């Protein structure tokens, strides 16, 4: 009963069973500050049974530093009471409540308990109970630029999936008598020692088809071992193996036990001596708070720092921690005790929400047990940070001023950012910017662009949108929501509905870009990312890239003249199957799905386009007769869809669907088996239908079968949609019409001048004239995966399953078909929160203008295994040109709009280089090997005039520069790379 | 006797061989002259691909026959 | 992209391919029209076959789209000109030049691969009735690939 219309992207990460088990768990959250509200938001979007909040403390102004559900009108009201109303709106399937008081026994009502902003004594009291009653307990804390997470799921936690990867499967070539299993040619099994596999469709060793898992002993990238199969048989041929995943048992320790002997999780291996320091530091913080009526050390106060260090020494002595305390780091923790940053809150909230999901669903490997994190490299160094600057000013930014100071707040308030995209990452970035006060000054500004509209499936991870906003533009809704969150951003945000690409350069031109301070990408495709990267490289603006995929995520920073651009790195491309495999010899469900998609396009999209173009373009036939690769195909499509097979009712559509079923699932298979019989052999004597090639069998139409009826219904409905007829769904009409159908005879054909053009002309003149059909058009079918009433996915699923039945492939359901055909990218709210937090932690580094490349960090993480890693950016490559140091990426030549001859002479006389090729855009302006006449005609022209002449298109009035790529040779004839040229028009 | 091997670029290589010479020996000569590894040599005569372990006489190769040297590609 | 394409074009210009001649269409560097000369000792002889090459924007990180324009009677080439070449679909790597692709296509023309065909009827004729395949190939290359 999972609403797949809302959890479409999340189910591809978790699954149906995981979410079903998740919808029966109760989550209690203690503490409703920024971290608590972030955790509650992520949990509510996740889809747990219900959420309960407990925070009776009255609101204070500083709490607004990271609480985006609190407004200045709520000062003096308990945080939970004012937050429940806004949290209840995020998801309609997840009720949210509030409890005024907590009793120990009451804790038995909840599956998971999350604790934040609670003293250590209360945490011990809660854990001593929740541990022995088998209740998952998570404790999170955020102090300035430091964070801590602790997990305790009981002594006998059962983890079904430990890595989140799909079971490994592959095709076997031969299995010896000693269990040596070998993969097909150029095929890697990918198994690891100790894994369990099950075999099916094994020839020669039926005993392995039972399904009992067997141990795996990897012997190489192409072969492994399973043990002794002596009894079962001597040698097995072919077959498919599939990995089996066994549950694991994880034993946690209670908080009281784990204080003495903790088990750390290291987010980075460059600093492995810190977590022991933070373990003492946080306990010292708790003791100090207990000793001062719950008052944390004041910001950048020396006396409080000394007292905190004395507490740290006492704790270290008490716990027999044989570790020398680092005074600098501990006192830094003391200084930032009262800090409250929205970026750290978002990061820890995403992590803790993922831990809650792990606890509820018994999936993925959880943290075990202490996770201490710090982003201390983000502390500004170009401004004055002291007690005077960091003291509170009685404003909503106190939580951030306590870490960065007032001068850095002024620096942030005057930013002019440019956000590309308004998806999940875009929404999180806008929330973080609004909380941080970005562009709230006189000179500040924000620009957000996105051309897409809100859809139902987007509401699962884009919390700024509501069901009432479905169908509206993302940018406007996001801007309005963030303006509501922070009133100071009224009038400081601009929203565009423009796609960032070559066609939008009239809006995002030189004037628009010259005023920016940084660009943040929230895109989902590589083309736009590359384009924006090129624009930033040309204009020399900092860029922040971030990407997510399921539970994996990464963040990268591009700094002018310091690091390399986004395009300097290559990512694995999409896998496209050979045309021969798809056309005739499929062996996986993906091949059949691709074939079904091609069939859909060729049946309901291309012929309609040809018919429409014929009725519109007066000279379409002549152009097609010598331009298209198959004019006969176009003419046949036009004839069939206009006169020969034009339906007059829905019964004719049903008959056409039956005919197409016969055409594509019964006759082509017969022809293929006529060309290559099942007993045929290759040129080497081996059987033809062996290994990757599976022998097909024609299908006979059975109306009672479900798949056949589904295909008929979908095809008839789509044909009626094409011709605008009234479709029907009652099986009675289908069964009545298809009963009286006589299949035309079909016998495979063995085969065995210029008159063809005459036949083509005869067909062409047989078509009705365009003038006779004015105002008549056929509606093409544009593929749309997200709609379940257009029969697109239904048709694709039916066709794919029928072709799988042809080749004895295991059919898939509509869920997997939608996942594969639609190129759906799995997405999660927790991953989005984490990447937004990391990007906003890099943003403060960018604002401070840090120069060293070791101070920036590109981040990668995988939440299914609890892996976090950070590495320095790669420096931009250097080069030697004319005995000078040149940056390959961030350097360019600035020249006037001189003539081509003058440009060549300048490059010859100044750089001592001979120009051999000069191009602009996608046109070859000049090449050394061109005939002399062409050059003599082109040499004395200006660059702008040359570009206009060659590209046959006048330059736009808003164009102010030209980017030219030049390849030149040195005096000796050796090729030397040079930076591009920036011609100023 | 003498034979001719034509490459993809239109070049003709003349070889002095005997009808009893093995295909391996011919591939060795082609490797020595052009530097092409035997594994990547695809030798064709009269529409039939020469296979290792056989002799020229097995393919009825006689005085001044013409072979084709093409690359190994499958799919 | 542009620099790599121009380097390949210059390399073609410096050393003539003899049996091939590729060049940009008009002045566009992302659209080439190449020519292939049929192997002499094959049915596709005395023939000139025109191919269209479309370099993707991500070249050389994505394979170029190569399609025959002249009709050819080959088991691995269909009516639309699509070529059953492994180096153009999934075996592509940013280390293969256009000259290598043209040499591969010339080898393919030298000898088809009927065990993994793209046009089952032509492959069946080739495997069963060789003489009829030769006659049909000669007829097609005389009717279409000449003049
Ligand atoms: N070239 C582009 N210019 C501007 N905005 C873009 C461009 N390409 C993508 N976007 C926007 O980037 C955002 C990507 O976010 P996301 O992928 O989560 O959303 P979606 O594609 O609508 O959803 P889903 O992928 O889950 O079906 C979308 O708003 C999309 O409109
Ligand atoms: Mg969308
Ligand atoms: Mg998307």
């Amino acid at each position: 009963t999972i609403d797949e219309g809302l959890y479409s992207r999340q189910l591809y990460v978790l699954g149906h069973e995981a979410m079903k088990q998740m919808s029966q768990s109760n989550v209690l959250i203690i503490g409703c500050k920024g971290l608590g509200v972030e955790i509650a938001k992520n949990v509510c979007l996740a889809g747990v049974k219900s959420v309960t909040l407990y925070d009776p403390q009255p609101t204070r102004i500083e709490d607004l530093s990271s609480q985006y559900f609190l407004t200045e009108d709520d000062i003096g009201v308990p945080r939970a009471k004012v937050t429940v109303s806004k949290l209840a709106e995020l998801n309609q399937y997840v009720p949210v409540s509030v409890v005024d008081e907590l009793s120990t026994e009451y804790l038995k009502n909840f599956k998971c308990v999350v604790v934040t902003e609670t003293s250590l004594t209360k945490q011990l009291e809660i854990n001593d109970f929740t541990h022995k009653n088998h209740i998952a307990y998570i404790a999170a804390d955020s102090r300035g630029l430091f964070g801590s997470i602790f997990c305790d799921f009981g002594e006998n936690f059962i983890c079904t999936d430990t890595d989140g990867n799909e079971p490994l499967t592959g095709m076997i070539a031969s299995i010896t008598d000693d269990g040596v299993v070998t993969m097909l040619e150029e095929t890697r099994h990918g198994l690891e020692n100790g894994d369990f596999v099950k075999f099916t469709e094994v020839k020669g060793m039926p005993g392995l088809n039972d399904g009992t898992p067997r141990k795996v002993e990897v012997k190489g990238p192409y072969t492994f071992s399973i043990g002794s199969v002596k009894d079962l048989g001597s040698a097995g041929y072919n077959g498919v193996f599939t990995q089996v995943k066994v549950p694991t048992k994880i034993s946690f320790k209670s908080l009281r036990e784990s204080l003495k002997d903790p088990e750390y999780v290291y987010p980075d291996f460059g600093k492995m001596m810190r977590p022991p320091q933070y373990h003492i530091a946080f306990q010292a913080l708790s003791a100090f708070a207990d000793a001062h009526e719950g008052s944390l050390p004041r910001p950048r106060n020396d006396i409080d720092a000394a007292e905190f260090f004395e507490f740290c020494k006492k704790i270290a002595s008490t716990l027999q921690f044989d570790v020398e305390l680092d005074e600098k780091l501990i006192k830094e923790i003391s200084y930032q005790a009262r800090g409250d940053l929205v970026a750290m809150s978002a990061f820890l909230g995403g992590a803790v929400a993922q831990e809650v999901l792990k606890a509820t669903t018994s999936k993925f490997y959880p943290l075990k047990q202490y996770f201490y994190f710090d982003s201390l490299e983000s502390l500004p160094s170009s401004v004055t940070i002291s007690e005077e600057t960091c003291k509170p000013r009685g404003c909503r930014y106190d939580g951030q001023i306590a870490v960065f100071g007032s001068e850095f707040q002024e620096k942030i308030a005057s930013l002019s950012t440019f956000l590309v995209g308004a998806g999940a990452i875009g929404c999180e970035m806008l929330k973080n910017w609004a909380m941080m006060g970005v562009a709230t000054g006189e000179s500040g500004h924000i620009s957000v662009t996105d051309m897409d509209s809100i859809e139902k499936s987007n509401l699962n991870r884009q919390f700024l949108f509501r069901p009432r906003d479905v169908g509206k533009l993302k940018s406007e809704c996001a801007s309005t929501a963030v303006s509501i969150m922070n009133p100071s951003l009224t009038g400081k945000i601009t929203s565009y509905q423009e796609r960032v690409g070559p066609e939008s350069e009239g809006i995002f031109g030189d004037e628009f870009f010259e005023k920016l301070s940084l660009v943040t990408n929230a895109l989902d495709n590589v083309e736009a990312r590359m384009y924006v990267d090129r624009r930033c490289v040309f204009f020399e603006k900092p860029l922040l890239e971030s990407g997510t995929l399921g539970t994996k995520g990464n963040t990268q920073v591009v700094v002018p003249h310091l690091t390399e651009s986004y395009g300097s790195s290559q990512d694995p491309p999409e896998k496209s199957f050979p045309i021969c495999t798809l056309k005739n010899f499929p062996n996986r469900i993906e091949h059949t799905i691709a074939w079904a998609r091609d069939l859909f396009e060729g049946l309901f999209k291309q012929p309609i386009d040809n018919v429409n173009m014929y009725l519109s373009s007066p000279n379409f036939l002549e152009t097609s007769l010598k331009t298209s690769s198959n004019p006969r195909e176009v003419l046949e499509n036009i004839r069939d869809y206009l006169v020969t097979e034009k339906p007059l009712s829905f019964e004719e559509c049903i008959m056409w669907a039956r005919l197409q079923f016969d055409k594509f699932f019964n006759n082509n298979i017969q022809q293929l088996l006529f060309n290559f019989p099942k007993d045929s052999v290759t040129s080497t004597g081996q059987p033809f239908w062996s290994g990757p090639k599976r022998a097909p069998t024609p299908l006979s139409f059975d109306i009672h079968n479900r798949e056949h009826f589904d295909f008929i219904v979908a095809a008839a409905s789509l044909y009626a949609f094409n011709y605008g007829l009234k479709s029907e769904t009652d099986p009675a009409i289908y069964e009545r019409v298809l009963a009286g159908y006589n299949p035309p005879p079909f016998a495979p054909k063995s085969g065995i001048a210029n008159k063809d053009k005459q036949e083509l002309k005869s067909i062409a003149d047989s078509l009705p004239p365009p003038s006779s059909l004015v105002g008549f058009r056929l509606t093409p079918a544009e593929f749309e995966k997200d709609d379940d009433s257009n029969h697109h996915i239904d048709f694709i699923t039916a066709a794919s399953n029928l072709r799988a039945m042809n080749y004895d492939i295991t059919p898939a359901d509509r869920f997997k078909t939608k996942f594969v055909a639609g190129k759906i990218v799995p997405a999660m709210c927790t991953s989005t929160a984490v990447v937004s937090g990391l990007v906003c932690l890099e943003l403060v580094k960018l604002v401070d203008g840090k120069k060293k490349i070791e101070e920036y960090k590109n981040g990668f993480f995988n939440l299914a295994i609890g892996l976090f890693t950070f590495s320095d950016p790669i420096a931009s490559p250097k080069m030697k040109v004319n005995g000078k140091e040149i940056d390959k990426i961030w350097d360019r030549y600035n020249l006037p709009d001189c003539t081509l001859q003058e440009l060549i002479d300048y490059f010859q006389k100044e750089e001592g280089l001979e120009v051999t090729m000069l191009s602009s855009g996608v046109s070859l302006l000049y090449a050394n090997f061109q005939p002399p006449k062409k050059l003599a005609e082109r040499l004395p022209l200006k660059i702008s005039e040359l570009v206009e002449q060659i590209t046959k298109k006048k330059l736009e009035p808003f164009r102010k520069h030209l980017v030219l790529e030049i390849c030149c040779d040195d005096a000796n004839g050796e090729d030397v790379e040079v930076p591009f040229i920036c011609i100023k028009l | 006797m003498q034979i001719f091997v034509k490459t993809l670029t239109g070049k003709t290589i003349t070889l002095e061989v005997e009808s009893s010479d093995t295909i391996d020996n011919v591939k060795s000569k082609i490797q020595d002259k052009e530097g092409i590894p035997p594994d990547q040599q695809r030798l064709i005569f009269a529409g039939k691909q020469l296979e290792d372990g056989r002799t020229l006489s097995d393919y009825n190769i006689q005085k001044e026959s013409t072979l084709h040297l093409v690359l190994r590609l499958r799919g | 992209a542009l620099k790599r394409i121009n380097r390949e074009l210059a390399d073609l210009g410096k050393d003539p391919p003899s049996s091939s001649s590729a060049g940009p269409v008009g002045d566009d560097l992302f659209h080439w029209q190449a020519t292939i000369m049929g192997p002499a000792d094959s049915p596709y002889a005395g023939g000139v076959f025109f191919l269209s090459i479309h370099f993707p924007t991500d070249y050389p990180f994505k394979p170029p789209k190569v399609n025959f324009t002249t009709r050819i009677y080959h088991p691995n080439i269909n009516s639309n000109g699509s070529i059953c070449l492994d180096i153009l679909r999934d075996q592509w790597s940013p280390a293969l030049t256009i000259s290598k692709v043209l040499l591969s296509i010339s080898s393919l023309l030298t000898d088809p691969n009927p065990d993994d065909p793209l046009v089952p009827e032509i492959a069946h004729v080739y495997k069963t009735d060789r003489s009829r395949y030769e006659l049909s190939a000669r007829e097609w290359t005389r009717k279409y690939a000449i003049g």
